[PDB]
RNA sequence: AAGAACCUUACCUGGUCUUGACAUCCACGGAAGUUUUCAGAGAUGAGAAUGUGCCUUCGGGAACCGUGAGACAGGUGCUGC
RNA sequence: CCGGCCGGGAACUCAAAGGAGACUGCCAGUGAUAAACUGGAGGAAGGUGGGGAUGACGUCAAGUCAUCAUGGCCCUUACGACCAGGGCUACACACGUGCUACAAUGGCGCAUACAAAGAGAAGCGACCUCGCGAGAGCAAGCGGACCUCAUAAAGUGCGUCGUAGUCCGGAUUGGAGUCUGCAACUCGACUCCAUGAAGUCGGAAUCGCUAGUAAUCGUGGAUCAGAAUGCCACGGUGAAUAC
């Protein structure tokens, strides 16, 4: 299921990360003035899908939009499954 | 004074040291931190650790 | 629906975890991810070499992975050539140095995850879910564990109406944390529907 | 409600604005962007402001310059 | 100390004074309080005519009381005159800032009519 | 022995210093009298620091680690307590009869799930 | 002033390991500072059971980091050569420090 | 839903489909790539400059790239009765 | 340097490993000579010490085919797939949940106290300079008991207000800094300067809570480029009453 949204997260991933983002720091920094603008311009006319404000963050066994837990890479459910698995170390239920 | 001169990204390999015969690729430097970022791999583990040429002799 | 895993609460007391390493947080997702990549791999290409654990322990430059199997033989190949394949396969995906050693399940009666699969292939191959979870109860009995409960669930015998039926000999304490308590469940894919397979073994009090 | 170091427009926008001025004379230059501010060169052109299927077409006036393409542009439509 | 209000300072703060008197925010009041310096809540017997002609010059020099009206009521109205939409959705009352009007909004919705 | 703090009381492990003379409360050499003298349940935490009754020919330094005023008073109590037990074991059946060597257990409870607070619970609606 | 840092999952894994750094600095003689107790960090993890519509059905989780440090006082080449490998286990993460 | 400005994100417009955004094959060609120019709301086209390294028991092999037919993909489509 | 700061020391707080301890163990009275009950000594804790995790067989064909897997059915030049602007944020209204209120046990101003728990590398960002400010510039220390978020607020001590619709602060577009510049128009939060509504303690009804509880006051985290009054955690003060 949904295997056009992960295709699309790769995407985003690829154009950010390895293609720009070394462009889009030097335009940023010149963007910003200190002493219409071409800068802002030229970054018009970077690909939109090179800004890493549109990955959205998904699961990585599922692909989940909403629920995501940064540390471990998985939305909750598989966390969960994996915690009572023992996949993922250290993790096991909080007594306090 | 033996290799005065200080590179960075030259590779050095201690004998002595746990990081023998050892291969890894530092595509990161900390200079604002001013202390040398390498994850140099201590023990047979990897994990990134600060450094100086004061620090460790050079090979 | 309203039961706890007996591994995830007994991670720490009793049952020892699958996967022990160190990792902060910038090396988490990605050692859990290739962890979950090499897992699968190892369990599609040994679905038939009887596996029940893998074990995974890197010292971060190197990964170990520890199969428990009950069958070494199929898993060992003609001198080494089939681990020789599974090592450099789990080094292409974890990225880094890969190391395969084997622990043999001796009494594969007794733990979970091969009994699981055992009911699991059987109720695909079409054998009697009362005969087969009978036949894994009186097994299990046998060999020498103090109790085994197994759970059966869903569309059992081409029914369209859905059914559980669960089989109980000896003792499975769930609520007490000492008991050494293997859980495992196994997924059958049935022509009719997908049949759930539950098992605990209670093997001794820790 | 922006920042000051820059002013906003797009560039295919600006592009087509500075081409209708060139050209002195223009029917309405269909944008699908509303988020450009109006620039003193837009007065006296007419943009026409994408909504969905309708097209509203906006003639600028000399007030509406700071202001935005979107809010001469209806979005939903009510009783 | 009277200038472009109907509220002129009765024994009370000049600053919440001019403050009553509509179209004037709080900064107004902030730098005629720091050109003053004493307690307002003195009495208003001997008002002084250094009090009026600083209210007055500052009041001129920022935003003018009455051009808050004159902005609701020519922006709408001119934005009517040209038949765009924002002087009528501007018009109808409901708020444009972005409040939600699904189960709020009765301040500028009145009471409730079924 | 040196009368140094002991003795717990919600967050708090005391840190006080108590020597013969006369009292003064002093904290990080700064007055209570600058700091908090006048104050408003202040007294209310005074009183327990003077209710083990052995400030009568003693001098008062007070410098606690922890908690909140009324919880370092009763840190600032039972370490009173403790220093006379340590002294002389004599007054052992007073204090603990006025119930002042009993550590108060009491700590707050943890905020739980579906719950607003510790009990404090979501209004429900029957329909 | 060689001080080493050890981070594990495990605190049995760690008592194991600096009970054997410790025991190798005192088998080469050189002076060491105990293993020094630095604080559990413990990650809390609140995850929702259900997949669907049950707000109040969650499950904790805690990730505890144990820490230990221990502070070799004088460096010695024949402790520089035993060290290679010296910990042995895939819990415990080491970080030497000059 | 532990997070709707775009993305997320299904529902109106412009382009695309027998290999589809996404895998596996088969054929042919090209290293992959990087810098730009024009058009467009834009993946989309239409172009130029450099890179054929890496290698094959060279009767040439790669991760790949693009096209061309079929199996196939793909579905946040239906039924938690 | 009157700053544990610094020699020192490890004595306390403390950190985190291992133990000790609490079992109606002891004594009395009752009971049936039993289980047990009611008191008492000791003790830090006494009779599940407090709280958490732990939800038996089943029930409602309860909820999820939209986390994922999945039987059957359907689309496959469209029910697949890409893009741009839109909607999910509209509003004649009616319910359920939380915030701030209706002041004086409170506001406003100044000065001063005492915490816990977290997080942090494309991150936390001191310090200094410049801004009324949100912030900006320059930028050390930090993958952490070290550096940073981060001078807790209620409390207090002096004033001042003693009806003021009060700093209760709602209200269209104005003047700005930030996020990402696809990009704050629809549709961000923020000192915003916008105008100072409603409300003078709330009809029938109805809900939470038995002690560090309710109430009240702040702090942190996940989600996250930005976007809590929600959720999940943390501590400060600290009741009333159970015949």
């Amino acid at each position: 299921a949904k295997q056009s949204m992960k295709a699309r997260e790769v995407k985003r991933v690829a154009l950010a990360d390895k293609y720009f983002a070394k462009r889009a720091e030097l335009k940023a920094i010149i963007s910003d003035v200190n002493a219409r603008w071409n800068a802002v311009l030229k970054l018009q006319t970077l690909p939109r899908d090179s800004s890493p404000s549109r990955q959205r963050n998904r699961c990585r066994q599922t692909g989940r939009p909403h629920g995501f837990l940064r540390k471990f890479g998985l939305s909750r459910i598989k966390v969960r499954e994996a915690a009572m698995r023992g996949e993922i170390p250290g993790l096991k239920k909080a007594s306090w | 004074r033996p290799k005065t001169l200080f590179e960075p990204g030259e590779m050095v390999r201690v004998n002595d040291g746990p990081f023998a015969d050892f291969n890894g690729v530092v595509e990161e430097v900390d200079y604002e931190k001013s202390r040398l970022k390498v994850s140099v791999s201590i023990f047979g583990r990897a994990t990134p650790v600060e450094l100086d040429f004061s620090q460790v002799e050079k090979a | 629906g309203q039961k706890v895993h007996p591994n995830g609460i007994r991670l720490g007391i009793v049952k020892p975890w699958n996967s022990t390493w160190f990792a902060n947080t910038k090396e988490f997702a990605d050692n859990l991810d290739s962890d979950f990549k090499v897992r699968q791999y190892l369990t599609k290409e040994l679905a038939k070499a009887s596996v029940s654990r893998i074990v995974i322990e890197r010292p971060a430059k190197s990964i170990r992975v520890t199969i428990h199997t009950a069958r070494p033989g199929i898993v060992i190949g003609k001198k080494g050539e089939d681990v020789e394949k599974l090592r450099k396969v789990v080094a292409d995906i974890a990225g880094v140095p890969a190391q395969i050693n084997i622990a043999e399940v001796r009494k594969p009666e007794l733990d979970a995850k091969l009994v699981a699969d055992s009911i699991t292939s059987q109720l695909e191959r079409r054998v009697m879910f009362r005969r087969a979870m009978k036949r894994a109860v009186q097994n299990a009995m046998r060999l020498g564990a103090k109790g085994i409960k197994v759970e059966v669930s869903g569309r059992l015998g081409g029914a369209e109406i859905a059914r559980t039926e669960w089989y109980r000999e000896g003792r499975v304490p769930l609520h007490t944390l000492r008991a050494d308590i293997d859980y495992n469940t196994s997924e059958a894919h049935t022509t009719y529907g997908v049949i759930g397979v539950k098992v605990w073994i209670f093997k001794g009090e820790i | 409600r922006s920042l000051k170091k820059g002013p906003f427009i797009d560039l295919h926008l600006l592009k087509k604005v500075e081409k209708a001025v060139e050209s002195g004379d223009k029917k309405p230059l269909r944008t699908w962007s509303r988020r450009s501010t109006i620039f003193p060169n837009m007065i006296g052109l007419t943009i026409a402001v994408h909504n969905g299927r309708q097209h509203v077409p906006v003639f600028v006036t000399d007030e509406m310059v700071g202001h935005k393409l979107g809010e001469f542009a209806p979005t939903r439509t009510y009783r | 100390a009277r200038i472009a209000g109907i509220n002129i300072p009765d024994h009370k703060h000049a600053v919440i004074a001019l403050t009553s008197i509509y179209g004037v925010g709080k900064t107004r009041s902030k730098a005629i309080l720091a050109a003053a310096g004493i307690a307002e809540d003195v009495k208003i017997s001997e008002l002084s005519e250094g009090q009026i002609d600083t209210l007055r010059d500052e009041v001129a020099k920022f935003v003018v009381e009455g051009d808050l009206r004159r902005e609701i009521s020519m922006s709408i109205k001119r934005l009517m005159d040209l038949g765009c939409y924002r002087g009528l959705r501007h018009r109808r009352g409901l708020p444009v800032r972005g409040q939600r009007t699904k189960t709020n909004a009765r301040t500028r919705k009145g009471p409730r009519k079924p | 022995n040196q009368y140094y703090g002991t003795g717990r009381r919600k967050s708090s492990a005391a840190r006080v210093f108590i020597k013969p003379g006369n009292g003064k409360i002093v904290i990080n050499q700064r007055s209570l009298e600058q700091y908090f003298g006048r104050e408003t349940a202040r007294m209310v935490v005074r009183q327990p620091l003077e209710l083990v009754d052995m400030v009568e020919k003693l001098d008062l330094y007070i410098t606690v680690k922890g908690g909140g005023i009324s919880g370092q008073a009763g840190a600032i109590r039972h370490g009173i307590t403790r220093a006379l037990m340590e002294y002389d074991e004599s007054l052992r059946s007073e204090l603990r009869k006025a119930g002042f060597v009993t550590r108060d257990a009491r700590q707050v409870e943890r905020k739980k799930v579906g719950l607003r607070k510790a009990r404090r619970r979501p209004q429900f609606s029957k329909r | 002033r060689i001080r080493i840092r050890l981070k594990a999952f495990d605190h049995r894994l760690i008592d194991q390991a600096t009970a054997e750094i410790v025991e190798t600095a005192k088998r080469t003689g050189a002076q060491v500072r105990g293993p020094i107790p630095l604080p559990t960090r413990k990650e809390r993890f609140t995850v929702l059971i259900s997949p669907h519509v049950n707000k109040d059905a969650r499950d904790q989780y805690e990730i505890r980091t144990h820490l230990r440090l221990v502070d070799i006082v004088e460096p010695t080449e024949k402790t520089v050569d035993a060290l290679m490998r010296l910990d042995l286990a895939a819990g415990v993460d080491v970080q030497i420090s000059l």
